[PDB]
């Protein structure tokens, strides 16, 4: 009956291969379509296969279909950042003329932004806040583990003028920012004004 | 467990009106030679349908031109009918048929009875009942002391109890001469030897 | 297309709260699920056309209408608190293989309404040292205490929305992180050619829509009530 | 056609006003197994078939709808002319040998429009079937009646009035 996605969020550098995998357990599941969703939206169809055929490849996109243990297998190819999403598979028992579709619960999908870069943290004026940015995605970062301390996950600015593809954090409490990502393994070679 | 798949009714883009469709799966030798036929009803009135045999939508009627050109044309739909085929007729005969219908056998059971009351040497008539068994190939032979009698009888014709189940009574006209021994043979697929029932003069 | 209605909803525990569903698409079958992390997407309800409604795998608490072959609905005729969520709302052909979706309803059921405050925006001008290292000019936007976490932001340059150099954070955060009325926070990125920054003509704007009580709505609270509503922070060039 | 064996899968009937429906499954004569269209569940005939196979009433529902559609439609495109009425006739014969002191069945035939009413002279009470197909597009429904010692009464629009046969 049900349907497992594995691994429940996945991550990839930009050009790498996304690999979304997916079982079934009901032999009678003859339709398989793939449901992309984008943050803040409703979720559409990607792309489908039924099980007659063991693929189908949708330029960038690939199912790999296998009917005797009953897995699937998503590939994207060169992936570009516009693909981090969340992938739902789904499966129904055509034959069954019920409506319904079985959908498996979903890979989250982080593309990392491929990027010469002078990681650097300064401080903004409060018309404080310290903001590190400038880091090769390599690194992760970690909110402290010492509260009131207001560290975010990294985020990726794309000027569209001028290239560039740039990471970015923001730390502020209410305190200096020497000491804001010590609870984080900054590179070895990075900027403090 | 195993699965009964209907056909998908492809759509159509004081007073009563009515409508009834169905999909009809004719097979013979097993599988060997299967026939799917697809039949649209309004008001009695078949008015399109889908015969395997043909490989299309023909219309029946004046009503039928416009869905049968239509459902031709976009495969999402015929290349579907088409192949029900397999999705229904020889996917169910070849699944849960088996595990069910070709498969019941109910053996049946016989009584004879003398309708009139008996008065030896005067002419009356027996009865020689079979009731409930499945399929429904079934032989009810008469033998009076051990002879075939095909003169003076008289079976019905088979009986559909509906609930899966048939019926048939045959009737002998003859005359109990003291110490004769009537028996009713039948004979039926769930039987691994012909049943004989007696009736004693 | 699909468009549900409204997209983002705050209710009370024990009201009657009607989400709606309008599809033209001349299709037949609609469906109601709602996404929550950790469960996916689950239907609650569906109809194969007007006049007749099936029961999804979760119809508890809802009930489903169908009055119109463009036109399905929810009822959650008693709220709860478990019932909030992010609700979406589908539609398609008769032996159809491709489900048309909404774009989403955000809804909160609340105990109290206490708990809804308005975002506090504010924007935070680009250190000189990276103007003068990297050439580029990052202005940081926070908006802060803030419940339910139904919020969108935009940047506004000259009077444009800019998303050319832009960053929101991917959801929000919570300022204590063990209150289960937490109230959120949420920090974005703008940055512009240093150049471009020094020049005290232009002005950058950090604009915030905020999604809270409606005015067909009750308060009994001191302060201000938390319609929904727009706030900002604006910030120019400097040398 | 000509055959060995005949299912009559996927049986749909819809009739307005009220939007009366029908789903079933035909198999040689008998019938396999209804979908209970209020209920939403499938109901076999023989339980034991119940137990061996299975059928999902969705695909039942969705049908009916298909067919409520095609038959609004079609309605339409006639000008709506309506149904013709149709005279039922019936026979009555017991299951088993009637023996005094030992199920009696009731055979409606020539049904159309799919709307009969199935009845010592007073009211009692079964077991009544779904409606059967007939090679002529109206219908045959039984009735079953479960002790002998010393009748059927037939209402529909084809009789100006009913009939009973004894």
């Amino acid at each position: 009956q049900q349907v497992r996605q594995s691994p429940q969020s996945l991550t990839v550098w930009e050009g790498e291969t996304a690999i979304l995998n997916c079982s079934y357990e009901n032999s009678a599941f003859d339709y398989f379509p793939w449901y992309q969703q984008f943050p803040g939206e409703g979720p559409a169809l990607l792309i489908a296969i039924r099980s007659v055929s063991d693929k189908k490849e949708d330029g960038r996109f690939t199912i790999f279909f296998n009917k005797r243990e009953k897995k699937l297998s998503l590939h994207i190819t060169d992936s570009q950042p516009g693909d981090s999403a969340t992938y739902f598979c789904a499966a129904s028992d055509t034959g069954a003329n019920t409506g319904k579709l079985t959908f498996g619960h979903g890979t989250i999908l982080r593309v990392h932004p491929n990027i010469n870069p002078d990681p650097a943290v300064y401080q903004l004026r409060d018309s404080s806040v310290c903001l590190f940015t400038d880091f090769d995605s390599q690194t992760n970062v970690s909110q402290s583990k010492d509260s009131d301390v207001y560290i975010t996950d990294k985020c990726v600015l794309d000027m569209r003028s001028m290239d560039f593809k740039s990471n970015s954090a923001v730390a502020w409490s209410n305190f200096a920012c020497a000491n804001a990502f010590n609870n984080s393994i900054i590179p070895e070679d990075t900027f403090f004004p | 467990r195993v699965s009964y798949y209907g056909p998908k009714t492809s759509p159509v883009q004081e007073r009563h009106f009515v409508y009834q469709f169905m999909g009809e799966c004719y097979f013979t030798n097993g599988t060997q030679r299967i026939r799917y036929v697809t039949r649209y009803i309004y008001n009695r009135e078949e008015y399109v349908r889908y015969d395997s045999d043909v490989g299309e939508h023909r219309a029946v009627t004046e009503l039928g031109r416009p869905d049968a050109e239509y459902w031709n044309s976009q495969p999402e739909i015929l290349e579907r009918t088409r192949a029900e085929l397999d999705t229904v007729c020889r996917h169910n005969y070849e699944g849960p048929e088996t595990h069910t219908s070709l498969r019941r056998l109910e053996q049946p059971n016989v009584v004879i009875s003398l309708s009139r009351t008996e008065a030896l040497n005067h002419h009356n008539t027996l009865v020689c009942s079979v009731t409930d068994f499945y399929p429904a190939k079934i032989k009810v032979r008469w033998f009076r002391n051990g002879q075939e009698e095909t003169v003076g009888v008289s079976s019905t014709q088979l009986i559909r109890n509906g609930d899966w189940t048939f019926q048939v009574l045959v009737m002998l006209e003859m005359t109990p001469r003291r110490g004769e021994v009537y028996t009713c043979h039948v004979e039926h697929p769930s039987l691994k030897s012909p049943i004989t029932v007696e009736w004693r003069a | 297309a699909v468009t549900q209605s409204p997209r983002n909803k705050v209710a009370v525990t024990g009201g009657k709260v009607t989400l709606s569903c309008n599809q033209t698409n001349n299709h037949n079958n609609m469906y109601w699920y709602r996404q929550d992390t950790g469960h996916g997407l689950r239907l609650i309800h569906y109809s194969y056309g007007a006049g007749s409604t099936e029961k999804g795998d979760i119809p508890d608490g809802y009930k489903a209408s169908r009055p119109s072959q463009e036109n399905f609905s929810l009822i959650l005729e008693l709220a709860t608190p478990s019932q909030t969520s992010v609700y979406f709302c589908a539609s398609g052909d008769f032996w159809g293989d491709t489900l048309y979706f909404g774009a989403g309803t955000r809804l909160s059921v609340l105990e109290d309404l206490k708990n809804v405050f308005p975002p506090e925006v504010a924007v935070f001008e680009p250190s000189e040292a990276e103007i003068s290292h990297t050439q580029k000019a990052t202005l940081v936007c926070l908006a802060t205490g803030f419940y339910p976490d139904h919020v969108e932001l935009s940047w506004w340059v000259n009077g444009k929305e800019v998303h050319s150099g832009v960053c929101t954070d991917p959801q929000p955060l919570k300022e204590q992180p063990a209150l289960n009325d937490s109230r959120y926070a949420l920090s974005s990125r703008l940055r512009v050619s240093a150049t471009f920054w020094q020049n005290p003509r232009n002005h950058f704007r950090c604009q915030v829509q905020f999604y809270g009580l409606s005015e067909n709505d009750e308060w009994t609270q001191d302060r201000a009530k938390p319609v929904t509503q727009i706030v900002s922070a604006e910030a120019w060039g400097r040398a | 056609i000509e055959a060995d064996h005949v299912g009559t899968y996927g049986i749909s009937v819809y009739q307005s006003p009220g939007d009366i429906g029908q789903y079933t499954f035909e198999f040689d004569g008998d019938e396999l197994f209804y979908v209970d269209l209020d209920k939403k569940e499938t109901v076999w005939m023989l339980p034991e078939f119940g137990q061996l196979a299975s059928f999902d009433p969705q695909g039942g529902l969705q049908n009916i709808a298909v067919v409520k559609h095609n038959l609004g439609v079609l309605t339409k495109r006639s000008n709506s002319t309506p149904a013709t009425n149709e005279a039922p006739q019936a026979t009555v014969f017991p299951k088993s040998p009637v023996l005094l002191g030992q199920t009696l069945i009731c055979f409606v035939d020539n049904i159309f429009p799919p709307v009969i009413n199935i009845t010592n002279s007073k009211s009692v009470a079964v077991y009544e079937t779904s409606f059967f197909v007939n090679r002529d597009y109206s219908f045959h429904k039984l009735s079953y009646l479960t002790i002998p010692s010393d009748d059927c009464k037939v209402e529909h629009w084809g009789l100006e009035e009913p009939v009973l046969k004894h």
